[PDB]
């Protein structure tokens, strides 16, 4: 069935694999929603991904 | 773990290093996707019904996740029935043709033996004919 | 007594050391999981109508507690009509061809008498004009 993939489509996949994984397990739309609280108070909102 | 056989093989194949949005690729939560995304889905319902679709395909569809591949598996499985479909056409076609050709072969053979019994009372009124003349 | 019998041996594979979310397993109240939830349990009740799925099979739906478990069991009942309706159609495909096949042979078989039938009062016939002529 990857015959009918494409080479775009499998860096995709792969793409989104990583990201529905670590948003789900970080809980990561907290982690942004704390970063809005900053943002309303300085004007900032600054992430480092390490 | 959380990546396949395939997806962890790309790994391999060169540039990785280079960012997504180089190769074709964003991060989008905007209206676009998320009307694609009702599309998609609405589009696998409606194939869930008319049996285009089995309920093989349609949970891989709900836990998918991605744009792209929830779009192959739409392609894959139309293109799986539609090869079964155009195949079970073919041998209904040849099935009627083979009994058709059965029925033809057994009325010639019908139509050899009337002749082959013919002659044979053909040639033997040539006999009856042949032993009282002595 | 809380777990089955797949599931006590999983502690013989040499992971259990580590947490659950380095195998991809992760616990999760979100607007995902619940969709699916419902996506599941509608998905088994269109199942359920047109025949496709049991009602053993969805008494083990409701109280599966797994989406993935549920997901493993849609899959199932599925592929088990799927090979019945295929060996149906096959056994009533070939029913229709060995009723023609021995419809064949019998009207072969008043072929083959006809033939043995005529000859006979051929052979019988070179008899009279034999004994006439002494
Ligand atoms: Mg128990």
């Amino acid at each position: 069935d990857y015959y009918t993939y494409e080479w775009q489509d499998i860096r995709e996949v792969r793409a989104n694999e990583l990201l529905n994984h670590y948003i789900k397990e970080y809980d990561i739309p907290l982690i942004f929603n704390n970063g809005f609280m900053d943002a309303m108070t300085c004007g900032e909102e600054i992430y480092q991904c390490d | 773990y959380i990546l396949s056989d395939t997806s962890t093989r790309v790994m391999e194949i060169d540039g990785d290093e280079f960012a997504e949005a180089d190769y074709g690729l964003v991060v989008d939560n905007s209206n676009g996707t998320q009307e694609l995304q009702q599309k998609l889905d609405t589009l696998a319902q409606a194939a869930l019904q008319t049996q285009t679709l089995s309920f093989s395909t349609i949970t891989k569809l709900y836990t998918s996740s991605s744009l792209a591949e929830k779009q192959r598996l739409i392609e894959k499985d139309e293109k799986q029935i539609r090869e079964r479909q155009a195949q079970a056409q073919k041998e209904q076609l040849e099935a009627q043709q083979q009994i058709a050709a059965m029925q033809q072969q057994q009325k010639e053979a019908e139509l050899l033996q009337k002749e082959e019994a013919n002659i044979r009372d053909n040639q033997t009124k040539i006999i009856i004919a042949q032993i009282q003349s002595e």
